[PDB]
């Protein structure tokens, strides 16, 4: 059996652009929407079949990032809490993107190996972890009022389960997505009408 | 190899070091490019990874329910994290001469060989026992006056972050 | 300007008796109108 | 078989893992000029075997007690300077004889000959009994045993002077095992 | 290319970097000088250029006549 002898460093930049949610790359290679190692990768060391298992666990995170990524391009390419939504997702993916991109520094300008870039991005594949249970309640879902109430909902109920920086991230996740009801709510009162797009708001005149 | 086991006392199984769901990890047969004596020093110093995979399974796992159950398992890998800082600098030392055995390795564990052993029945008397509630600030405070120095210094950390949660409470109430 | 008064809240016990400072902004803005 | 072959399994003998075989350690040809020094060289294992089984065996049972527990941890921090030694000798077998062993491994004889005789003088002893056993031990003399035991005491004995700064302070003594001599009556 | 990129970020395109009335900005072929696994980055960021140009093409024609809709456009100049 054939194996292509990849060297070590170039692994780490892989891994960096699994994280980043760019997709093509010639290791992690998706078939269906599910990433997935390659079979003839192997280093001098590691026997061929440890970097087969910590190659699994990265690519069990990349599709919590793979799969949010396809989220955020179903909605770029009126319903007004998705879309607010996202631009909470979007917004922490950048200062997110920025750790990992300033890694990529560290590694053309000291040692750096696999076991250190990963005890390095300790809290950040703990905060990714969370975000795999908090979105998986707002993809299993159909009309417009159900999927943005249950969604909305789902946040307030599981902050009070997490009652620290985990609770700083659910947060400033949770204003940035309630700021449309707010909005309608705040100006029902003042302007004394409602106006709501695609009948949004619960109450359904 | 030295990266290689370095790896499997990670958490990472492989070819060499294989891994069984029951009795854990340890050395598949004899290997010719290595001697017929490390054989087993290798195996005494599984003994210590099979408590780390079984440690993060569990954590992970979080299982059973309840928040001062989530708080241990918060404060379980705070106690951890010296194990795993202490591994990565054993790469650093190898990185430097080439010249260190296995020996100088198992050398290196020293203090972690001597607390998981103590701080592995604890965690089996609550998946065995179904210690739900506060219950749990009594059956790790009963072993925290235990003569280790090393471990009676490991569970005061965790009690002292399990108290966190009933301090919370406590004053939101009162 | 609703939203713009909850973050400003933040500046000056979370998400439970914190989200009960939120409504004495929505309250006394009704007290006004049914009044 | 060479006298590179008997260094290379003597570094194991000092351990426990065994041409060296398992009470004393026959070796099983060579001279007899080489078998009689790997007889008094082993004989450190069979030293080092017996002190790891019974810190072991009692690292076990929790039935020891706050007082006998710290006693068997103070074998330890013992044992990992034994642990230690034997990492820089094996980085030398790449060059070391049979003749420079002797003058390397002849103050660990030593050591390893007071505490596999400190483990057997205290054996039943749970509680401060045994924080009474391994300090007659220091009525010796000897300037490197009477150093090192007086070592080991200062540490068993910090549990019993935990519970006397209790029960002296506070009053509160406590202690499921019984090990204080103030004994408590419900 | 670094300097090739930023050029075509701005209206101008290359060979390495071609551009189609129709598609609009789009990574040739492959390169040896490239990442096999890179072009992907630089498609999603060349999206950001073809939505540029075809500002620029609409600005430059102004193309429909009217005041409010030539001054929309000096509008879109300073966004």
């Amino acid at each position: 059996d054939d194996r292509v002898l990849v060297t070590e460093t170039q692994v780490i930049r892989e891994t960096l652009w699994l994280l980043s949610g760019v997709k093509k790359l010639f290791i992690f290679q998706l078939i269906d929407g599910k990433v997935t190692v390659r079979n003839n990768i192997i280093v001098t060391h590691l026997t061929h079949s440890c970097l087969r298992s910590v190659l699994e666990q990265i690519a069990a995170y990349g599709q919590v990032v793979f799969r949010l990524q396809e989220f955020i391009d179903e909605v770029m390419g009126p319903f007004r809490t998705y879309q607010a939504f996202m631009w909470a997702l979007y917004k922490y993916f950048i200062s997110f993107k920025e750790e990992l991109a300033e890694i990529e520094k560290c590694i053309i300008n000291t040692t750096i190996t696999l076991a250190i870039v990963v005890d390095k991005l300790a809290p950040r594949l703990s905060q990714l972890k969370v975000l795999h249970k908090v979105f998986s309640t707002g993809v299993a879902e159909t009309r417009n009022v159900v999927r943005a109430s249950h969604l909305l909902n789902t946040l307030y109920k599981a902050i009070l389960e997490y009652d620290e920086q985990t609770v700083s991230l659910l947060f400033s996740l949770w204003v940035e997505t309630v700021r449309p009801y707010l909005q309608t709510v705040d100006e029902w009162i003042v302007h004394g009408h409602l106006w709501d797009g695609a009948r949004e708001f619960i109450i359904q005149r | 190899m030295i990266h290689e086991l370095l790896l499997a006392l990670s958490g990472y199984p492989g070819s060499i070091f294989t891994w069984n769901k029951r009795s854990g990890l340890q050395v598949s047969q004899d290997f010719p490019f290595l001697h017929p004596s490390e054989t087993s020093v290798l195996n005494r110093l599984c003994r210590l990874g099979t408590d780390y995979i079984r440690f993060t399974e569990f954590i992970e796992q979080y299982t059973l329910h309840g928040i001062y159950l989530r708080a241990f398992c918060t404060g379980l890998d705070s106690v951890l994290q010296p194990y795993r800082q202490a591994l990565l600098d054993l790469e650093q030392e190898f990185l430097g001469d080439p010249h260190l055995s296995i020996s100088h390795v198992n050398y290196f564990l020293d203090q972690f060989q001597l607390l998981f052993p103590s701080v592995m029945v604890v965690v089996e008397q609550i998946k065995s026992q179904k210690i739900h509630g506060c219950q749990i600030l009594e059956t790790v405070y009963k072993h925290s006056c235990g003569g280790l120095p090393p471990v009676r210094s490991a569970l005061e950390k965790i009690l002292a972050v399990c108290h966190g949660v009933m301090y919370k409470q406590l004053s939101a109430w009162m | 300007e609703l939203d713009d008064v909850h973050d400003p809240l933040l500046a000056i016990t979370f998400e439970l008796t914190l989200r009960s400072c939120l409504y004495p902004h929505i309250d006394k803005q009704y007290l006004d109108c049914c009044g | 078989i060479t006298e590179a072959a008997l260094v290379r399994d003597i570094l194991y003998v000092f351990q426990g893992i065994d041409n060296i075989k398992m009470n004393c350690y026959k070796v099983e040809n060579l001279s007899r000029s080489l078998r009689d020094t790997a007889v008094r060289l082993s004989e450190l294992g069979w030293l080092h075997n017996k002190i790891r089984r019974y810190t072991d065996q009692r690292s076990l049972d929790r039935s020891f007690g706050l007082v006998g527990q710290s006693f068997c941890a103070a074998l330890h921090q013992e044992l990992r300077e034994y642990y230690r030694l034997l990492s820089v000798l094996h980085s030398q077998l790449q060059s070391l004889t049979l003749r420079r062993l002797l003058v390397w491994t002849y103050d660990p004889k030593i050591r390893l000959k007071t505490l596999a005789a400190l483990v057997d003088h205290c054996q039943g002893r749970k509680g401060g009994e045994l924080a009474s056993a391994v300090h007659a031990y220091t009525k010796t003399g000897d300037p490197y045993m009477r150093s090192l035991v007086q070592h080991i005491l200062s540490l068993v004995s910090h549990p019993v002077l935990s519970f006397l700064y209790r029960w002296i302070y506070d009053g509160e003594l406590e202690d499921t095992y019984h090990e204080f001599f103030v004994a408590s009556d419900p």
